[PDB]
């Protein structure tokens, strides 16, 4: 119900990406669920245009569509995988786990 | 087939919180040659190696390594272009297995020569097949 | 039925923010209108995380939500307000309106 | 409240793309009165609520003033002579940024000043700061 940091563990052998990714086997990259409804707290890091957008959907929800709970800031995470057949170990794979939700 | 010492570097920065890898791209490459081995005078035992090596150019090499499997010796390396010496050093004892060799300087002029599939050769005065490691950290 | 931009004209008078935006009386903000679906497309600027959260809820929607249409660049905009009773200009008030659009 | 000279800028960096303010943030303060103006050479006070934020830098400020005269403007601490010039124009400029700089490291402070004239329209504070953040 409230935009929040709702844990969501990965498994890669279960969308057949061990093709590529040597290791881990999965980790806990979570996921941010819920709705954003105004009035948006400043906790969830809100734009200029999602307090608007909010306030519109308010008024007339066929005026203007929600704002959505999506990750705001994505930590790193180490991996090893063939990069075009190539042994890679990225100690920082940006953009893999989520650290932080809001609403955009 | 996961090298062994790929998959070591990922436990170990994993496991101990103290340390951290030279750089963030550490790429593995394989020998391409598996069936050389010649002996020559005075236990002068040579055999080649050849690597497909590809690194970006909007990366920097902080540091390329060679990773031999032995069983007081002089291991020199060379690279043929007729033979250029890259490093040349000293083992000790039968007793140690692996041993590394910096070839960092190496690797750095490939770069400017561009990507092209080299050959090199080691002179001792599933396998454990030889590999190349290289610390490559991103510029974007 | 694509994240795209979808026109969204705004005027402060119908939410009452006349009282402290002096000008401008509106302004286009547009918005990001459609569904994420896999595979996510490169127009979309997706993220390492977003593309994995398509591929779980393509195999078990239960097991985690969909993508978000969501804006992902916000383009300044001149606004002439009052901040706590101070005549205020701001020739670059970021994060207004929406000049790019994608999936988080 | 609209200020005539805040609504002024907005239309004029609107209207001609070419020209962007020195400043990103654009502030307007005003004078606290006291109805007095004595007659020699006029001399009047002025006193203004200023709160520049420490995480912006002032790019420049000046004073708009509605008036050949000798305006010599002051700053009550003793008296701090700030800037005199030369001067019919019915407004005027002088510019006041090193004052402001101070003002800026004392905090949110009622700052008062006075103008001497050797010889509705409320002189206005202009202040233009750029954020740092
Ligand atoms: C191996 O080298 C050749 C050129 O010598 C190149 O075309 C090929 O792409 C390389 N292998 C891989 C997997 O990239
Ligand atoms: C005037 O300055 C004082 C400084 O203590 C401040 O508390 C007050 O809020 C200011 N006036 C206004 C209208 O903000």
């Amino acid at each position: 119900n409230y935009c929040k940091r709702t844990p969501l563990y990965i498994d890669f052998k279960e969308i057949g990406w061990d093709s590529w990714i040597i290791a881990p086997p999965g980790y806990e990259a979570y996921e941010c669920r819920g709705v954003c409804n105004y009035p948006l707290a400043e906790h969830l890091t809100p734009t200029k245009h999602a307090i608007i957008q909010a306030l519109v959907h308010l008024k007339n929800s066929q005026k203007a569509s929600k704002a959505c709970c999506v990750p705001t800031k994505l930590e790193p995470i180490s991996i090893l995988y063939l990069d075009k057949g190539v042994v890679t170990y990225k100690f920082k794979y940006e953009g893999m786990a989520v650290s932080e939700c809001g609403c955009r | 087939d996961p090298p062994e010492y790929m998959l070591e570097l990922y436990n170990k920065f994993a496991t101990d919180r103290t340390s951290m890898p030279s750089a963030n791209i550490i790429r593995s490459f394989k020998n391409e040659d598996l069936f050389s081995q010649p002996v020559s005078f005075n236990g002068l035992r040579k055999y080649p190696l050849l690597f497909n090596v590809s690194i970006p150019h909007h990366e920097e090499v902080i540091m390329a390594e060679l990773r031999l499997y032995t069983l007081d010796r002089k291991i020199t390396i060379f690279e043929v272009l007729n033979m250029l010496v890259l490093v040349s050093g000293e083992i000790y004892g039968t007793n140690s297995e692996w041993e590394t060799f910096d070839v960092t300087d190496a690797i750095r002029r490939w770069q400017k020569s561009g990507s092209s599939t080299h050959q090199l050769e080691v002179h001792i005065e599933n396998k454990h097949n030889p590999l190349l490691i290289v610390f490559s950290d991103d510029q974007s």
